[PDB]
DNA sequence: TGGAGTACAAGTGTGAGGAAAAGTAGTTGGCGGAAGTAAAGCAGT
């Protein structure tokens, strides 16, 4: 039921969609020339979409200037009868040359119809087949609230050769919701951003398998959930155990030149330091002027946070509660 | 998996101790409609020790012993290929403040110079220096002297006294 | 195999599959017609 | 490739003598077996000689060598000795060879690691092959132990033991020289014999028809609806004995019948035990830094009060002590309504017998077929 | 409000964590991270029944097919009368047939008629709009959609003494543009396969296509799932695919891409929440709960929890419920394969503050996959929650309401014929079985009554005289015909072979039959040591492998003796492979046979390498 | 046993050939010769 | 009594289908002007 961390490839799932993209090239180009007049055949598929390398979709904002005027001129179906003619007559040469299963499944899907058959339920190799079974028991136990066997399951699923970064990091709160004899959870964190922190390029020509961005990877223009994740954690952490200054060196090391979250941070980083050096538990000379940089901090990693991308703060109630730091300070 | 290079590592290796430099850029094609910010490597710097950018700032006489350093470590080197090279200070003129000099040198750059002359050594905010000489010559006339490639020009002074801000000839 | 189909590449040939017509008759089944090429030329260069 | 399928071989049969209790002389019959095998190999010609092999086969002449001997160890007792990794079939390449392995190419290297375990009755006809490539007809007793077959059948769903020779008379009565359920050969072609020739596949059907006319036609008042209603409910039921988790594990492998994601019906202990059995699939089955690291952030055993040095004094009990409770659940003995809970006791046996003798419905709706319009056809 | 948006999307998906905190120093857990925390949330079952009536693919134009709200008619509009609860299904031969109140538990009448209006086409879709909070009524209008036509319902006036449903109808619209149709609603306004309209509903039932359209025709998504919702009242729609969400504004002209989900995702399910800001998306590996914008109801994008599972045919249903501090949100993410659901829990807030709490699953009954889940609103910490479902291969609609605190016809339709003639000539087997058993408890009862006696005793020692004669005759001829290059039966007697039922008295006879052959030419296979294939455990001794075979049929037999003492002598007369010949037989045969091998498989063939 | 000592981690470290010169515990490439039991000989001046 | 035939069930011909380890390819990152005192033949008006 649930998704498998495995890489499986096999031919007729390498062929029903190179099967597929190349019919959809051409079922594209007949439109693209009747529009007009009114080489891997996947890769130059995607030669026209940008992968959205953040998010599972690229979402765009709409109260903006993506705004268009309605096509009014519907497709009929006097135009969809002739614009799929000459390419299921030129597509109609590799249909024999496919198995008599893929030869069905593409006259099914060429009609709408979406398969009943799940390509990872007949994978059938005793090791994959097992996989299967310990990832449907991995979610289901954690469903459960049943840490203690859960555990079992992950430390035995991590070790089959084959597996990923998908189950890897993601229900890693069974350390942190154990508690009982925990690795704290924040050291496989720890473990995630040492050897996947990657400053590669993203490539996005080569078709991807096994590997999907928004939770796995770590290119440059995207810092990975593990790895904020990572920072938000040792944040809570931090707090909890009230070390500050050693996350707020860590955090100083990486300037992410490009995103406003770990800016955010990096300025709440502050923020939590001038909250608890401004209390002075009095009833006066460097503890004055200490907490006077953590609060020129807050308004400036605030600012330049501000100065990135999207990312939505209360940069109204953020000032109100330096003011209030300054009350204590007077 | 990184980690991080200490000062004593590339002294066995008889390596550099290299920072890696980071260069972020801008390419406004059309007066920036159409912007594209690319950090860039740029190869890795040498780093001096007990800098900001050497991993032995805060650091104790302990934990220097634990790092493989003299437990009282100066710093204010380089290491570059193992040997171990530093800028040497050097003595320049003051800034910002017009010395007035008398030069035997002044006369043998054109004729009716005479040997006087105002220097000024100007530094930029960005630490980035700029000299003016000014120059006097044998018939009330005095020029601004300056070097700009590496040749140097000579451009009469109310020529830029009247460039400078809107001018009478009196004030 | 590949081994002699990167012989002809200096050559030009655009070494290609077969065809279900050249399948019949030269002893090779028809579904297994992928890893079985057959190199021709293309006549002004 | 012959070199490390022999191997493979010696590997699994050494396995059988030193822990199963096999006697010496099991591998001595395997030889022969093996060097006839050989000699099919001789006779074809080494230019493109094409010899047909297959870890089916390091089974098939397995089956062979221990029904010569005249075991009740069948099929039931060799897929479930491979599911669950106790003999080296899955991944054999991976551990046994370590020098031929290199040398090896991509495909023999591939064919040697069973991914794939037998279905469909792919087990019966490579001893199909077996058969037709050495005689194993003519030459050995092709004679099954069907009385040692039955045994098992009675003690899997626990009926009563009046149903071993209820079975063994329908047999008897439905039979070719009454006795001698002869093992089939097939030197013939690429056809599988779908007249159910299989020895051990008739003993199956005779046993579905025997468990369905003994209680459909009682007269006798013998054996009471309310009797089904304490066995099709006694017989669905999750128990945590070797056999049963064993049993576990072969529905989990192969994924084209149903009852295969039967995972999310499992409990609490049950699974922990096949956690336990886990550590009995990775011993089969510069960059290490990293995962030495990440093996020390998991630790494969629990991370206090393992149930390794003082748990208890029993939890899992065996398979002679559940049917003290089975049958001690079944406790009373002494029409529309009564045919409907017969159809839920049958289709329950039925699918319990698919998964431990690996083949499909379709492979067992013809050999029921085969064997009840040939059976009625004594009368007339 | 949080912190951690970005603007354009919003998460807070499975156990990494959220991303925000304040920093709120208030002593009342300093920080608003987007998980709330509570103790666990396990969901039972309450069972009820309610009503009754290419094969590795789908369609994906089947919407619904049955369909439940409570409803308000004319009748309740001027009297002061309110609150009548229906259920409208598609059901009988080809399922072209279209069809109450709740007493304590959703239960059908006591008058049990369906108003099985009649309609000459199968129905692909069943569905009400339900009606905004703003307008001040439930409406009582129903669209229904054929593979034919299109036709609009409308329930009119039930009753208290006959509580009779009578509806009204509209002329239903056939295709005149000849496209499918695939997803209606209200808020006649339709989506064809690529291309929408908007439709004028009218009152009059005693007695169309404005002339305003759309299309969204993507000549490379090759499904043919549409839809369409209105987008928080302001005539503004949504019209979907599985590759991108369209907005339009049919009042301006105005149109805008937000989703677009080819790359790793693909929309599956889009369930309209009545609370007309906060509206629900589902798609693969994705639960998005994104809103409405506040100032200008264009499309917010709120807080989205990831989706584990993966697949090609997921559904959900959205159930509100109303609380005094908050709104919660239970989302049921279902598919046609399996039986399981998958729930996940949001908590809107007054200031648009969305939370999330954990997740969990529940089983269904084992006999089909869920088609059609459909909830309650339940005329409006210990959660309640009901609905009712509709399988796949089954037409039982069931109820369930989740409180916080196996045969197969094809084994069926096999036997049992309708043949009288051989109504007994099966039982004539049945009926030998009737004699010959009764034939066998008395020829074994002979043995019951003779117990260590020596009539018996001269019987197994005839036994005992008779197999070395027999042996000895075949034990020589194997040497005889020894040069063939080229079995073990001990059954050969034919006396009766049955005449004696004693193990202990038995096992010392095969002993001394060991004992017998101490030499060469013959050898003997194990019995102790062997039979633990039937018992997968220690067996030390054959005459105790009766004793735990003995109390294995205890209580289920009659007398529990003389049918388990003949097993046993089954077996050790079925395990009576005893007359293999010794070593000169396999060392001779293993090199002649490698001797018509030649030197090339000689290295090829040796054991003993480690 | 011949063996060698990594410049980090202090780990002796017995180096056939074909190996990379790298530490087997952590990954240090910098690697540093122990000395053995030998006989040297001096002058006690 | 007879033969029609239509079925049922058997038998023969023929290549298509699911599998995995090696290899290839496919695309990036990444590395090696404040110096004197003096002569001379050459220019200038
Ligand atoms: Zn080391």
């Amino acid at each position: 039921m649930f998704e498998v961390p495995i890489t499986l490839t096999n031919r007729k799932f390498a062929q029903r969609r190179k099967l597929k993209y190349q019919y959809i090239n051409y079922i594209s180009r007949r439109f693209d020339r009747i529009s007009k007049k009114s080489s891997d055949e996947e890769r130059k598929f995607w030669k026209k979409y940008e992968k959205p390398e953040k998010s599972f979709e690229i979402w765009r904002t709409v109260s903006s200037q993506n705004k268009q005027p309605i096509n009014k001129q519907k497709m009929t179906y006097h135009n969809f009868k002739k614009i799929e003619k000459i390419p299921l007559r030129k597509m109609e040469i590799p249909l024999l040359h496919c198995t008599k299963e893929n030869k069905l499944y593409f006259q099914s899907i060429s009609r709408g119809l979406e398969p009943l058959k799940t390509s990872t339920s007949e994978v059938r190799n005793y090791r994959t087949r097992h996989i299967v079974t310990l990832t449907d028991l991995l979610h289901l136990n954690v469903s459960r609230h049943n840490w203690s066997l859960a555990y079992k399951i992950f430390a035995t699923l991590i070790r089959i050769p084959g597996v990923q970064i998908k189950s890897l990091w993601g229900i890693g709160v069974e350390i942190l919701d154990n508690l009982s004899n925990s690795s704290s959870g924040l050291d496989f964190l720890q473990w995630m951003c040492q050897i996947y922190s990657s400053k590669s390029r993203f490539v996005q020509n080569i078709n991807y398998r096994s590997i999907v961005p928004p939770f796995q990877t770590g290119s440059r223009t995207h810092t990975a959930k593990f790895a904020i994740t990572y920072l938000w954690s040792s944040l809570i952490n931090c707090q909890k155990s009230m070390l500050i200054d050693k996350i707020s060196e860590w955090v100083l090391t990486p300037p992410f030149m490009e995103d406003a979250e770990v800016w955010f941070i990096y300025a709440s980083c502050h923020l939590l330091k001038a909250d608890t050096l401004s209390r002075q538990f009095v009833n006066r000379d460097i503890k004055i002027n200490q907490v006077i940089k953590h609060i020129h901090y807050v308004r400036t990693f605030l600012k330049i946070c501000l100065d990135k991308g999207g990312f939505a703060v209360p940069s109204r109630l953020i000032e109100n509660q330096l003011k209030s730091f300054e009350s204590r300070l007077y | 998996v990184e980690r991080k290079v200490y000062p004593s590592e590339s002294r066995q290796r008889l390596t550099s101790y290299r920072g890696k430099l980071l260069l972020k850029l801008k390419w406004s094609v059309n007066n920036g409609e159409e912007n594209l910010f690319e950090v860039r490597d740029c190869g890795g710097l040498p780093v001096m020790l007990q800098s900001n950018r050497c991993h032995l700032n805060k650091m104790s006489p302990y934990e220097l012993v634990q790092h493989k350093e003299e437990s009282d470590e100066i710093g204010g080197y380089f290491i570059v290929n193992g040997i171990e090279k530093l800028i040497r200070m050097l003595i320049v003129q003051r800034r910002n403040h017009p010395m007035a000099i008398i030069r035997p040198s002044f006369a043998n750059r054109g004729a009716s110079y005479s040997h006087y002359g105002i220097q000024i050594r100007s530094v930029r905010p960005d630490q980035t220096s700029q000299t003016n000489v000014l120059h006097y010559l044998n018939d009330g006339q005095v020029t601004f002297r300056f070097s700009w490639r590496k040749n140097e020009y000579l451009v009469p002074v109310v020529m830029i006294l009247k460039a400078l801000c809107h001018t009478s000839d009196r004030e | 195999p590949s081994k002699v189909v990167s012989l002809f590449r200096v050559l030009g040939a655009i070494v290609k599959g077969a065809t279900v017509a050249q399948a019949e008759a030269f002893g090779i089944p028809k579904s297994t017609a992928a890893s079985y090429k057959i190199a021709t030329m293309k006549v002004p260069f | 490739f012959l070199k490390s399928f022999q191997f493979i071989l010696k590997r699994q049969i050494r396995w059988l003598i030193t822990e199963m209790r096999f006697p010496k002389e099991f591998e001595h019959v395997a030889k022969i077996i093996w060097l006839k095998i050989l000699k099919t190999i001789n006779d074809q010609p080494q230019e493109e000689l094409k010899l047909q092999l297959h870890m089916t086969s390091t089974i098939s002449i397995l089956y062979l060598a221990s029904t010569h001997l005249s075991l009740p160890v069948y099929t039931c007792d060799y897929i479930k000795w491979i599911c669950t990794a106790k003999m080296p079939y899955f991944q054999a390449s991976e551990i046994l060879p370590k020098s031929w392995r290199i040398q090896l190419p991509n495909y023999y290297v591939s064919i040697l690691e069973g991914s794939i375990s037998p279905f469909n009755g792919q087990l019966y006809n490579k001893i199909a092959l077996t058969c037709g490539m050495i005689h194993f007809k003519e030459f050995f007793n092709s004679e099954i132990s069907c009385q040692g077959l039955l045994l098992k059948l009675v003690m899997q769903c626990a009926l009563p033991p009046e149903f071993y020779f209820y079975t063994k008379q329908v047999i008897e009565f439905e039979e070719t020289d009454i006795r001698n359920l002869t093992l089939w050969e097939r030197t013939d072609e690429r056809h599988t014999g779908r007249v159910s020739n299989h020895a051990e596949l008739r003993v199956l059907s005779y046993f579905m028809l025997t468990i369905n006319w003994m209680l459909s036609f009682d007269r006798d008042r013998q054996y009471p609806l309310k009797w089904i209603l304490s066995l099709t409910e006694s017989l669905t039921q999750r128990t945590t004995t070797s056999e049963s988790i064993g049993r576990n594990i072969v529905k989990v492998v192969y994924p084209d019948k149903p009852t295969s994601s039967d995972y999310f019906q499992w409990s609490e202990e049950e699974t922990l035990e096949f956690l336990k059995w886990m550590e009995k699939q990775f011993l089969p089955t510069d960059q290490k830094i990293a995962r030495r690291k990440l093996y020390k952030i998991f630790p494969l055993d629990r991370e206090a009060n393992h149930d390794g040095e003082f748990n208890d004094s029993t939890h899992q009990l065996t398979f002679i002590e559940d049917l003290q409770e089975r049958y001690a659940k079944q406790t009373p003995f002494f029409p529309p309504a009564r045919k409907e809970a017969i159809g839920r006791l049958l289709t329950h046996i039925a699918s319990q017998l698919l998964v431990d003798f690996a083949i499909s419905k379709e492979q067992l709706k013809d050999c029921i077929s085969r064997i009840k319009n040939a059976c009625l056809h004594r009368m007339n | 409000l949080g912190v951690g948006v970005q603007g354009a999307s919003l998460y807070c998906p499975q156990e990494n964590y959220t991303t925000k905190k304040q920093e709120k120093p208030q002593w009342l857990r300093p920080v608003d991270d987007t998980l709330a925390e509570d103790a666990l949330d396990l969901h039972i079952v309450v069972k009820s029944l309610l009503c009754d009536t290419d094969a590795f693919f789908w369609d994906p134009t089947v919407a619904n097919r049955l369909d439940s709200q409570y409803i308000q008619t004319a009748s309740d509009l001027r009297n002061y009368r309110d609150g009548t609860e229906i259920i409208a299904y598609a059901s009988g031969k080809t399922g072209s047939v279209l069809n109450l109140t709740r007493q304590n538990t959703l239960h059908l009448n006591r008058h049990n008629n369906v108003t099985s209006i009649e309609l000459h086409s199968p129905i692909k879709s069943i569905k009400i709009p339900g009606a905004s909070e703003s307008i001040g009524r439930r409406s009582n209008l129903v669209g229904i959609i054929t593979e034919n036509s299109f036709q609009i319902f409308r329930i009119e006036s039930v009753h208290s003494r006959s509580c009779d449903v009578m509806v009204s109808s509209s002329e239903p619209l056939y295709f005149v543009e000849i496209d499918d149709l695939q997803v209606v609603d209200f808020a006649a306004i339709i989506d064809i396969k690529g291309n929408w309209s908007i439709g004028r509903i009218p009152k009059n039932f005693n007695n169309l296509i404005d002339n305003l359209h759309g299309t969204i025709f993507d000549p490379e998504e090759l499904s043919s799932w549409k839809r369409i919702e209105w987008f928080s009242h302001f005539q503004k729609i949504l019209v979907f695919d599985r590759s991108k969400m369209i907005e339009i504004d049919f009042m301006n002209n105005w149109q805008t891409e937000v989703v677009q989900a080819k790359a790793w995702s693909n929309i599956r399910d889009y369930k309209r929440i009545d609370d007309k800001n906060g509206i629900l998306l589902t798609s693969r590996e994705i639960i998005i709960v994104g809103a409405s914008e506040s100032n200008d109801p264009v499309r917010r994008i709120s807080w989205k929890h990831d989706l584990d599972p993966d697949d090609t045919t997921l559904r959900i249903t959205v159930q509100k419920v109303k609380k005094p501090d908050h709104i919660l949100l239970v989302a049921f993410v279902y598919s046609m394969r399996h039986k399981r659901i998958y729930m996940h829990v949001f908590s809107h807030r007054k200031a648009n503050l969305f939370q999330s709490l954990g997740c969990s699953t529940v089983l269904e009954i084992p006999g089909g996959t869920p088609t059609g889940i459909e909830t309650i609103l339940t005329l409006d910490f210990e959660l309640v929650v009901d609905f009712l479902v509709k399988l796949r291969n089954s037409s039982e609609v069931y109820y369930y309401a989740l409180s916080n605190t196996v045969d197969h016809p094809e084994w069926a339709s096999l036997f049992n014929n309708a043949d009288e003639r051989e109504k007994e000539s099966i039982g004539a087997l049945v009926s030998q079985i009737k004699l010959k058993e009764r034939e066998r408890i008395s020829r074994v009862q002979n043995l019951i009554e003779h117990e260590n006696s020596h009539d018996e005793d001269k019987y197994l020692q005839d036994l005992g005289y008779r197999l070395s004669i027999a042996t000895n005759e075949l034990l020589e001829s194997w040497q005889k015909t020894k040069d063939e290059s080229i079995h073990s039966k001990l059954k050969n007697l034919l006396e009766n072979s049955d005449s004696f039922a004693s193990i202990p008295e038995f096992s010392s006879l095969l002993d001394q039959f060991f004992q017998y052959y101490q030499d060469q030419d013959v050898t003997f296979i194990g019995f102790e040591k062997l039979l633990h294939l039937f018992l997968h455990e220690d067996v030390p001794g054959l005459d105790i492998f009766y004793n735990k075979l003995l109390q294995c049929w205890v209580l289920v037999s009659p007398q529990a003796e003389l049918l388990t003492k003949e097993i046993v002598k089954d077996i050790i007369w079925s395990l009576a492979r005893l007359e293999k010949p010794s070593l000169f037989e396999p060392i001779q045969n293993e090199i002649s046979r490698s001797l018509s091998g030649p030197y090339q498989d000689i290295i090829s063939s040796w054991d003993m390498d480690d | 046993t011949l063996k060698y000592i990594c410049a980090e981690c202090s780990s002796k470290l017995s180096l056939s050939r074909t190996d990379a010169v790298r530490c087997k515990d952590c990954g240090h490439r910098i690697l540093l010769k122990a000395r053995t039991k030998r006989l040297v000989q001096f002058e006690a001046r």
